């Protein structure tokens, strides 16, 4: 019928749960198909979170407790599956322990470049 | 301190309140507050933003030039971004930084390692570079590794993926001024390739 | 009890038992008198030990003079010495004795000046809105709590090293 993924037509593509149209030959999730069944991502989330489980809590809130080496953005990693994908477009006006220890040697290191860029601006300031 | 603070159902602690001694427990838990379980099930159910136009001409250019090529020809790439990305460490960040802590760099340079190792899928894929996406995923399924894309995509896509975050950004429930330190280290990245035109 | 403020920087006031009739030793003040109850905590029954210099100074019968009079805390339990910090005597009439350990009311900064005279803290309710998201260059003015409308943030250590580190790395210079 139709693809939301691809905004054009394309073949016909049906689901059990939330049933859209998309390609064929080119699936929603990023698993190739080159298959038994197809699920969608929004698919997924729904049946796992959006049906009747943890619809206040937040699954995001414990997830800094265990992910290393991202903290500025992080709401949007949790939602990577409540948005289906999407063609190419251009809008015509632009045309805690082991992660304790790593923190602690992260720091250190900073530390020690920061006496690396102390040495290079009384360097360069002489 | 407060008049309210148990992690059980409250009840005006400052135990079990009200009760016997010969019923205390300190045993560890999960802990749930829920207003004292909806004041035990209401009495039991009562008794029941965009870039600056600085280097703008790129994305011009590269629209209309991947419809055909894709700017990629060879599957193995040469162009890999794990160099350009420790030469920021190097080059801008002993240069161009206050004399501090390089976590505002080195951090968000792994953040965007680790956002490029799963982005792929849901966004920045041409219809025939989603056909070569599939391609690559087959031939790399034969030994059953993990798809690892830092050998075999360049950094031309880079600063499209830099195009594209910034309304994405705001899609989410995010305060304003870590937009505009997103908005300023991109005009830092801009600033460092307003030169560098061989790579990209 | 006329309807004035009372938070809890101000002290409850003293009963009448503790104050006209607490005998003659005790006479309300330690200053007088051998008193070595107040050295020892009913909580655990050990020493309480001084922030400053790490002692007692509980001293001996034989000589009351070698005694040093020590004082808890009314919001960490801290002991501390009369001699130290700078003060005569005890802290019983008017407001809770804040040891200057703790996050000030009120601090001045010359450049005309800002005050900044805290938060006063909101209840467990959905007014105490919490969003942990960016470690370095917050701004956040304070009024912040430390974790293993009125914005808050869920700071640690680290975050509070980096910014610290950051700031007098910049500020040498000057």
């Amino acid at each position: 019928d139709f693809c939301s993924a691809c905004n054009q037509s394309g073949s016909f593509l049906c689901c059990d749960t939330c049933p859209k149209s998309f390609h064929f030959l080119c699936l929603d999730p990023p698993i190739d198909p080159n298959k038994g069944d197809w699920h969608c991502n929004e698919c997924k989330f729904k049946i796992f979170i959006n049906n009747s489980m943890a619809t206040l809590k937040k699954i995001e809130s414990n997830f800094i407790k265990q992910n290393n080496n991202v903290k500025i953005f992080a709401k949007l990693l949790f939602n990577i599956d409540s948005h289906n994908p999407k063609q190419f477009q251009l809008p015509n006006y632009i045309k805690t322990q082991i992660d304790e220890n790593s923190i602690k040697y992260d720091f250190f290191d900073k530390i020690y470049k920061s006496k690396m860029v102390q040495k290079r601006k009384l360097f360069q300031f002489q | 301190g407060g008049r309210c603070l148990a992690f059980h159902g409250p009840l005006m602690y400052e135990h079990y309140q009200g009760w016997k001694s010969s019923w205390d427990e300190w045993v560890g838990y999960d802990r749930i507050r829920a207003y004292n379980e909806e004041n035990i099930a209401m009495k039991k159910r009562l008794a029941n933003l965009q870039i600056p136009i600085k280097l703008k001409s790129v994305l011009v250019d590269d629209w209309e030039y991947v419809t055909k090529d894709k700017k990629i020809c060879r599957l193995p790439a040469d162009v890999t971004v794990e160099m350009v990305l420790n030469k920021y460490e190097h080059e801008v960040s002993q240069e161009l930084e206050s004399p501090g802590s390089q976590s505002q760099l080195s951090e968000y340079c792994a953040g965007l390692k680790l956002y490029f190792d799963k982005c792929l899928g849901n966004m920045l894929l041409y219809r025939l570079e989603r056909l070569q996406y599939d391609e690559l995923l087959k031939k790399s399924s034969k030994d059953q590794k993990p798809l690892v894309p830092i050998r075999i995509y360049g950094a031309i896509h880079l600063l499209r993926l830099i195009s594209v975050l910034p309304e994405l950004i705001s899609s989410t429930t995010m305060d304003l001024q870590s937009c505009q330190l997103l908005i300023k280290q991109t005009e830092d990245f801009l600033v460092w390739l307003l030169m560098h035109v061989d790579e990209y | 009890s006329r309807g004035q403020y009372s938070d809890e920087n101000d002290k409850i006031p003293l009963t009448d038992r503790q104050l006209f009739n607490t005998s003659y030793g005790q006479s309300i003040t330690k200053l007088d008198s051998y008193n070595p109850d107040t050295h020892i905590d009913s909580n655990s029954g050990k020493f309480l030990i001084c922030y400053k210099c790490n002692q007692t100074r509980l001293g001996s019968w034989s000589h009351p003079e070698n005694s040093r009079l020590i004082m808890t805390c009314d919001y960490c339990q801290t002991p501390w010495h009369l001699d130290c910090v700078p003060r005569a005597s005890f802290k019983n009439l008017g407001s809770k004795w804040k040891c200057p350990l703790h996050s000030p009311t009120k601090v001045y900064k010359k450049i005309n000046y800002k005050v900044w005279k805290k938060q006063r803290l909101i209840n467990k309710k959905n007014q105490l809105y919490y969003e942990p998201l960016q470690k370095i260059g917050y701004q956040n003015n304070g009024n912040i709590q430390i974790i293993p409308d009125f914005k808050i943030t869920q700071i640690d250590e680290n975050s509070i090293k980096y910014d610290f580190f950051d700031k007098i790395y910049k500020s040498k210079m000057v």
